[PDB]
């Protein structure tokens, strides 16, 4: 027995042992990758919900028709949305509205990379190669 | 006003004498004439009104220039006090040579030397005044949100919680501010204004909340008997800069520690308090801000009111329960003391809207000086009143450094202070009383059946505005009479009355619409009667003491009450913790383990949802238990050899917590 | 702490002893490591050292351990197990690690000691993550062998706080890095071990230095600080990203009509466009360093990061792009060393700018929309792999020619590497041939073009341009002063300054030398521009002055000739010693 | 149990944010924390999904900071 | 087993008066430390100090005391105003020389939120909903 | 506070409390020390002397580490031990102390008055570090001895080129030349105050 007893001092020890650091293994992985752990939290959460708005914005974001500043929720608010293609731009853009956030916009005007205010005629198939995209689309909510 | 101007004396007895002019007490402008602690509270609250009639800029840290081996230093040798007067230092060196650690505390303490070193200010966030600016750039800080602890959001919604529709939904988060959260919640003092109390009638509530305290004892102690509860919490400012407040409360020995509580029993030393944002989980986004006081104040408050406030913890079955623990029937105990033979019994409770913001300053003063009855033998009255200057100069209405610079405290608690908890349980038991006193009076005289009662309310008036010494006789009377109908219950802010119904009904006793009137009339601030509850059944407690719900349950063959929490307060703490370390889980089963010991008594509630929360935790403590030999056996080859967290997920471990045998 | 084997990438805890850069292991990884390799010092949570009071064996086969700690097999207790058991290095994850086969590379590559020539062609084909960790090793090695320190020994303790210093006379001296580590070699007999890493960061007063040390021991009389380990960053980005062919334009807006000079690269343009990473190879003065400027100008709105190894070839295409791309909408980034000079017409060290020009150790942690990558034939793995974990861009370009001069490589002093193990990109180019090619030279007169279209490329490379016979070939002894191992020439340039009052249009030229010494005093002598072959690669100058000094293999090689010669843009004068390269350059003979 | 994952959604979104330092331009992260704060105090889903939609239009407007492309793939 | 056993005991409260004997150390090591932060951050706040204007003002006074509040009010030297909103600009600081506190200050500088400096050009009616309100305006006394 | 030994340069924490500076020693160096010399006074980060309620004794090796305080033989408690033993005295760092045989002429220079030439010839054969203790000391003992002469007063106002003496009878009087000042004392019915040296 006392041998024994001094066989479970050690054994509680090194039970101590494990323990600690097992702790501070753990939390010096979980402090270490924070931000890409959050970043892919975020999205798997933000696809969990399958949400319209949420969808659309992502995917168009995706292509690369981010927008330049937070898109406004009151009635009548002005968005300025980069445009990168003629192809995001057939899809999104009809006629004089735009569909954005599954919302309908009004477009108000379209800037292009050299700053110079072009039209909505301007933008077509056969013409689209000369416009100097990415073009930027200021709208209003409806 | 000459802006030099400080001591207003004359002008204070120009308007006392040209006002009050036959009433017949004396009046001393500077309180520190006072005959005893029934003539400070006069006379402060005389210069608590004389004291809106002369410039802002005249009160506050009277400095002046010293010299410390030739070279010239600025410091504080007084005070001008809005209610106290002018208050002058006994003690002052004009020419030292050597600064002691003591001495050299006091001046890093002190607010003259930061304020005369830094730039002006002008504020126009807050209307209240602003001192100075140390730093040349305005800090501003925010409040980070919670960190989401997604492994056991989707355990509970797996285990069909969160529904469309449910009883228990999220209600408790993490909530964000912006920089403007400092000052735009330090400007919500501008709800204190400056109360004059009615003076014959809060010198017979002192009376009946002295007699309240009468249990107890306390006194000053030893630097050597002063136990820290914890020494890593920080130390305010400027101490903050150099450590925490172990470093301070290691390197002053306990002579050093005598010689400043005794130097401040005779001197005054101003103080600045930092306001610190909350990382909390709360149910409203407004900011929550704590005073966090220096340690030169809070080591001499302790030494002086320790005593006292470890005697008010160390009681049960008094009207103040700090203390008294909710767990092994204890809870229970409180609820069944609270009934203390009241005949027809109604539960009420009420709610102070800006508790700690609006409490006017006559009646800080006066709590502090109810809780420094207890120096009867150990301070002189010289003593009592330099501590109670002291205790006004660090607390009530001192420099505030929000943000990289020095406002003024208008007034009302500070919320960090060495006595917080037992100032404000004063302050709750004076407002029972006033309300008690209110009630009394007003009610007609002719309708009172009960001719002791009538005749109790003859002699309460005779007794308020017809006598200027005490009658203890009939404030023993009284204090009997209201712990017979108004059995009482407090803690902090928080009170649960028992009153007799048929008194209240006929208006012999407080109830809602007095404490409406009371804290109109002596807080500047409308209690709402949306927040304050009464109860008519004593069989189901009292709707909600401390933030915990009670329930009459079954317990062996008896019947007892049990607390139970919000539950989706404890839903929220468990999803959102405050650390990214805490959301890791099998790290933290002590926390899970604390949540199910808080979250029992929902097992024994009516409502399935409800109850289910205890079934959540337990199978949560599973899972990270056995996920935790998991890892802890790959990491390895060989498991824990003695893992006795195997009780932890029974449900005996956590009702024995609430059992009355231990 | 735990991290992820070299070579299989499991969970472990394990690290190497007696390799540089203090690798982690798996468990059989480990095991086959030390069980083949002379590296037997191992490192767990805890080393593997014995626990006597006084022992030193440290071979991982011998040692037991025994209730929490470790004894050899002279202090074994009874109940124990050995180590190095059953395949394995007895460590944490024990029985979730998979090994794997490349031990025998990886044996090679911490073993070396990369002064041969067959060390730096293992430490190009192997896998990815061996790329890497060859990379990184071979730097530090180069750290602590090159320029390495002089052995330094504390006189007396003043106290921990701060430390005092005594250099030895002969050797420099390193200055402070936490990335320096000077191992403890208290040499005298008794217990010449390692007894920590230090730093040394000396005060503005006498003789003291505040150092920060690794280990809990004082110092003892006879304790040095000999620099014989330095710690790299760790990094992490694969040396290529990996391929990804498209079929159309993907962020990058291309222009019409861009310019008139640079139509002929539109297919090129869209082939950059068209792939992730795209490599140019051009010979010297054909067009690369505008080709880049090109492609700029080829996707206006595409911001744009030029980064290169040296700070010539950014500055070159400073120069371009100044000349080319508007001025205000630019930028250039500086250390905060600011050592050298650079190129100030651009708002310096600007990053948010859409044109950033910088040199790939000075690169902030940013993204892009191409990355292009200039004179890779100067870049070793580490750079790849730096620029790669700095900079996310949507495209790479790596522009370069192998046959110029390569990284210096100053270890290598045995045997010679081919141009294609210089780095990855450059395998990439001579193993399946470069992407773009352009072959013209557009700079240097025919004269000097045609010269070198013999001697390095097989007549491939043709001229469009006249024959300015402003190539001067002159056969001047030039007696050598073996000064400071540099060899300076002043007959030489005594020389050069006789001839140089002859010629009024030579006045303003650039001087060469293949000799740091003869350049610096050169500029002395004769006043002119002095700049050595390795700095002067992608610069570009109308007169040279170049002077070979010695027959050695030095100055005699080829491609140093090439980049040294090719850099004319209408005239240059050479002086030789060695007679082979005499016989087959054709030059005016004076 | 659609509302009470946006709430999370928001904290998580949030969280990001700060850890891309906007927290440090105040005009930004005053309209990060009134949208997180009014996700938070929510009680029609339409609301709370709309604010998200402005909200995650923060942290899809810088391009420099995440990369969508990775993070949407994996997914 | 009397000498022995003894002997763990004796090792046992050798150990603990060391160990408590190296905190007393560190503790005296500590506080000589903080002593000299103390006396550092006095002193230098004392070369900070505006000798001559408090000089001024303090021999003005009676008893040689004067309030607190006030000495910055009349011996300050550099004055910050944090304005939360356009109005209060316009009538607290408006121009480049105002009037506070009896005394006449120069604006020297004036920041954002975000300590970005902000040209007072730009702070007008129409510009105001661009500017990272609260603005601290930095004045000296003339 | 923590220290190095002035003659091996070690961490120490002793300090002989019977020297004039107080030299720090080693636990080697102070045992040494406090065993060859009279010297029996020694202070730690607490001073050893018997922490009794009533008693007076400061011999280290007649005092015994009791409890967390020390006591001398007469009433220490049951348990042991004496603070010098096994060669050493109880201190910080006993782990890391170097030995030196310095001890006799560490002695020598410490213990004597300086009054014969003997003492500053063996002052200046000593090492470096010894010698700046051995010149501190020096001056320690010739500033107390200054302070155990005879003081001077001017007799009243005498003239402006020169003055009269009254000295304190008794004691005696300092050498007057140009390396010998005085400092002025004003103990008046105000204060003490030094109004100037002459
Ligand atoms: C005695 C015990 C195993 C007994 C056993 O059951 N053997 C039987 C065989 C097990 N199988 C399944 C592999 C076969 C072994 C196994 C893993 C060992 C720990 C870790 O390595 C390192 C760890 C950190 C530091 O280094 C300090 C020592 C620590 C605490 C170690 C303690 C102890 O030494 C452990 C628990
Ligand atoms: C006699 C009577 C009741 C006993 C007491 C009660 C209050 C006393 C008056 C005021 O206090 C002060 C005032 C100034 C001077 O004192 C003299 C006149 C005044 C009017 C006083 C006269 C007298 O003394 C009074 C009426
Ligand atoms: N299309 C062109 N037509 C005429 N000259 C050109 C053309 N392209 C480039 N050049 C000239 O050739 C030179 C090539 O410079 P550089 O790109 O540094 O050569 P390389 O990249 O081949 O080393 C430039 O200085 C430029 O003036
Ligand atoms: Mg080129
Ligand atoms: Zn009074
Ligand atoms: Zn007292
Ligand atoms: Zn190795
Ligand atoms: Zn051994
Ligand atoms: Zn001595
Ligand atoms: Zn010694």
């Amino acid at each position: 027995d006392r041998d024994a007893a001094m066989q479970r001092k050690l054994e509680k020890m090194a039970d101590q042992a494990m323990t600690q650091m097992y702790k501070q293994a753990r939390s010096e992985d979980k402090r270490a990758k924070v931000t890409s752990a959050m970043q892919t939290m975020l999205f798997t959460m933000l696809r969990k919900l399958d949400n319209d708005a949420l969808n659309n914005i992502i995917n168009n974001a995706r292509d690369g028709c981010v927008p330049l500043n937070i898109i406004p929720l009151t009635t009548a608010a002005k968005l300025m949305v980069v445009i990168p293609d003629y192809n995001t731009y057939k899809n999104t853009c009809d006629g004089t509205t735009f569909t954005y956030a599954s919302a309908l916009w009004e477009i108000q005007q379209v800037v292009d990379a050299d700053s110079k205010i072009v039209q909505l005629s301007e933008i077509s198939m056969d013409n689209s190669p000369n416009l100097a995209w990415p073009l930027i689309v200021t709208a209003l909510r409806a | 006003w000459d802006l030099l101007k400080y001591d207003f004396t004359e002008e204070r007895l120009k308007l006392f004498d040209r006002y009050f002019k036959y009433w017949d007490q004396t009046y001393h402008p500077n309180c520190v004439n006072c005959l005893d602690d029934r003539c400070i509270l006069h006379c402060a609250n005389f210069n608590v009104l004389f004291s809106t009639v002369f410039p802002p800029t005249s009160f506050g840290p009277l400095v002046r220039k010293i010299f410390v081996d030739g070279v010239p230093f600025v410091v504080s040798t007084g005070y001008h006090f809005r209610e106290l007067g002018v208050v002058h230092n006994q003690d002052v060196n004009l020419h030292s040579s050597r600064l002691s650690f003591k001495e050299l505390l006091v001046y890093a303490a002190d607010p003259a030397m930061h304020a005369a070193s830094g730039n002006l200010l002008l504020d126009k966030r807050t209307t209240c005044f602003s001192v100075a600016a140390l730093t040349n750039n305005v800090a501003f800080q925010t409040v980070k949100p919670g960190n989401f602890n997604k492994d056991f959001y989707d355990f509970a919604v797996s285990k069909g919680f969160f529904k469309e529709g449910s009883s228990v939904e999220l209600k408790h988060f993490f909530f964000a501010q912006d920089g403007n959260a400092a000052i735009s919640d330090y400007d919500y003092y501008r709800y204190n204004l400056p109360t004059m109390c009615d003076i014959r009638q809060l010198l017979f509530v002192v009376e009946v909340v002295d007699k309240y305290f009468d249990c107890y004892d306390g006194g000053c102690i030893n630097a050597n008997q002063v136990i820290v509860n914890n020494l890593d919490k920080s130390a305010g400012f400027p101490f903050n800069k150099w450590g925490k407040a172990r470093l301070y409360y290691d390197s002053m020995s306990y002579e050093d520690q005598d010689a400043l509580f005794a130097y401040t029993k005779r001197n005054v030393i101003p103080t600045i308090t930092q306001m610190n944002l909350k990382y909390a989980i709360s149910a409203k986004n407004r900011a929550r801000t704590v005073a966090g006081v220096s340690i030169c104040s809070t080591m001499t408050n302790r030494q002086f009111h320790q005593k006292l406030l470890k005697s008010i913890a160390a009681t049960r079955g008094a009207t103040v329960v700090i203390g008294t623990s909710k767990f092994y029937g204890g809870w229970h105990n409180m609820l069944k003391t609270v009934y203390s033979d009241v005949e027809n019994p109604h539960l009420m409770g009420w709610d102070y809207p800006k508790c700690d913001r609006a409490m006017p300053n006559m009646l800080r003063i006066m709590a502090s000086l109810v809780l420094a009855r207890k120096h009867t033998t150990c301070c002189s009255l010289s003593h009592r009143f330099y501590r109670l200057a002291n205790e006004c100069a660090q607390v009530l209405s001192e420099m505030v450094m929000c943000g990289g610079s020095l406002y003024v405290k208008p007034g009302g608690t500070s919320s960090g202070d060495a006595t917080t908890a037992y100032a404000n349980s004063v302050f709750n038991i004076c407002q029972a009383v006033t309300a008690n006193v209110n009630a009394l009076l007003s009610t007609d005289g002719n309708k009172i059946a009960d001719k002791y009662v009538r005749n109790l309310q003859h002699r309460l008036y005779e007794c308020l505005y017809r006598n200027r010494d005490v009658d203890t006789d009939f404030v023993n009377e009284f204090y009997a009479y209201l712990r017979k109908h108004f059995s009482m219950m407090i803690l902090s802010d928080d009170a649960v009355v028992c009153f007799n119904s048929t008194y209240a009904s006929q208006g012999l006793v407080a109830s809602i619409k007095n404490f409406k009137s009371v804290l109109y009339y002596q807080n500047n601030v409308f209690m709402s009667e949306a927040k304050c509850w009464t109860e008519t059944d004593l069989t189901k407690g009292p709707h909600e003491f401390c933030s915990q719900h009670t329930m009459l349950v079954k317990q062996g063959d008896d019947y007892v009450y049990l607390p139970y929490p919000d539950p989706s307060r404890i839903l929220g703490a468990g999803c959102f913790v405050d650390d990214i370390v805490k959301t890791d889980g099998t790290l933290m089963i002590e926390r899970f383990v604390s949540l199910a010991i808080d979250a029992y008594p929902l097992t024994k509630h009516p409502n399935q949802e409800y109850a289910d929360v205890f079934h959540l935790y337990l199978q949560y403590i599973r899972k990270l238990h056995d996920e935790l030999t998991g890892h802890m056996l790959d990491m390895y080859s060989v498991m824990l050899t003695n893992d006795n967290t195997s009780r932890y997920w029974e449900p005996e471990f956590y009702e024995a917590m609430y059992t009355p045998h231990t | 702490a735990v991290g992820a084997c070299v070579l299989c990438n499991s969970q472990t805890s394990l690290r190497c002893g007696a390799c540089i850069r203090r690798p982690f292991l798996c468990c059989k990884c480990c095991y086959d490591h030390v069980i083949s390799t002379s590296h037997k010092l191992v490192l767990s949570v805890n080393p593997y050292v014995c626990n006597a009071p006084g022992c030193d064996v440290t071979d991982v086969t011998q040692l037991y351990l025994g209730g929490m700690s470790y004894y050899c097999k002279s202090h074994k207790p009874p109940i124990s197990f050995p180590l190095c058991a059953n395949g394995q290095v007895f460590g944490l994850y024990k029985n979730t690690c998979v090994g794997s086969d490349n031990v025998t590379d990886f044996n090679a590559i911490a073993t070396c000691d990369w002064t041969n020539a067959g060390d730096y062609i293992l430490a190009n084909t192997c896998t990815e993550r061996l790329k890497l960790f060859a990379a990184e090793t071979l730097k530090a090695t180069e750290e602590t062998f090159k320029l390495s320190y002089g052995i330094a020994t504390v006189r007396e303790v003043l106290s921990d706080r701060e430390l005092h210093l005594s250099w030895e006379v002969g050797k420099p001296r390193p200055p402070l890095n936490r990335n320096y580590v000077f191992t403890g070699y208290r040499v005298t007999k008794n217990s010449k071990v390692q007894i920590g890493e230090y730093t040394f960061e000396k005060g503005d007063y006498g003789d003291a230095v505040v150092y920060r040390g690794t280990t809990t021991y004082k110092l003892n009389v006879g304790d040095y600080f000999v620099l014989t380990s330095h710690t790299v960053m760790p990094l992490s980005a694969p040396t290529l990203v990996p391929q990804e062919h498209y079929v159309r334009i993907t962020g990058l807006y291309p222009t019409l009509n861009i310019s008139d000079e640079f139509s002929s690269n539109v297919a090129n343009y869209q082939k950059v466009g068209m792939q992730k990473y795209s490599t140019l190879q051009g010979p010297p003065g054909t067009g690369k360093s505008h080709f880049a400027i090109g492609l700029a100008l080829y996707y206006p709105s595409a911001r744009i990061v030029y980064t290169a190894c040296s700070h010539a070839a950014v500055d070159a295409l400073c120069e371009k792009a100044l000349k080319y791309l508007p001025i205000d909408k630019c930028s250039r980034i500086i250390p905060a060393r600011a050592r050298v000079e650079c190129f100030d017409k651009f708002k310096v060290n600007s990053t948010l700018e859409q044109y950033v020009f910088c040199t790939v150790n000075a690169l902030p942690e940013t993204t892009a929309d191409i990355v292009v990558f200039d004179e890779i034939s100067m870049a070793t793995n580490y750079d790849l792999s730096v620029v790669n974990a700095r900079l996310r861009a949507k495209h790479y370009v790596y522009i370069g020619d192998p046959a110029q001069l390569p990284a210096p490589r100053t270890l290598l002093t045995k045997g010679t590497l081919e141009p294609e193990y210089f780095n990855s990109v450059c395998r990439l180019m001579k193993t399946i041939g470069p992407d773009m090619f352009l072959g013209t030279c557009r700079r240097c007169p025919a004269e000097i073009v045609d010269t070198v279209s013999a001697l390095v490329y097989d007549n491939k490379l043709k001229a469009h341009k006249d024959k300015s016979a402003q190539c001067f070939k002159m056969f001047y002894k030039g007696v050598i002063t073996h000064d400071v191992s540099s060899a300076i020439n002043r007959p030489q340039i005594g020389v050069v300054r006789e001839f140089l009052t002859r010629n009024p249009a030579w006045r303003k030229a650039v001087f060469i030398s293949p000799y740091n010494s003869q350049n610096a005093v050169a500029s002395k002598i004769l006043g002119l521009p002095t700049q050595t072959v390795d700095s002067s690669q992608g610069s570009e100058y109308d007169y040279v002055i170049f002077t070979q000094t010695t027959e050695t293999a030095h100055s005699c090689n080829v491609n140093r000739f090439n980049v040294a010669i090719t850099r004319a843009k209408v005239g240059i004068l050479c002086i030789m010693s060695d007679r082979d390269l005499y016989d087959k350059l054709q030059f005016t003979s004076l | 149990s659609k509302m009470s994952d946006v709430k999370c959604t928001s904290v998580v979104l949030l969280s990001v944010l700060q850890q891309l330092r906007v927290e440090s331009s105040s005009k930004l992260w005053a309209q990060c924390v009134q949208l997180h704060n009014d996700i938070l105090l929510a009680k029609d889903t339409t609301e709370a999904f709309e604010k998200m939609v402005s909200l995650l239009s923060v942290l899809l407007s810088m391009q420099g900071a995440v990369d969508i492309n990775k993070l949407c793939e994996e997914m």
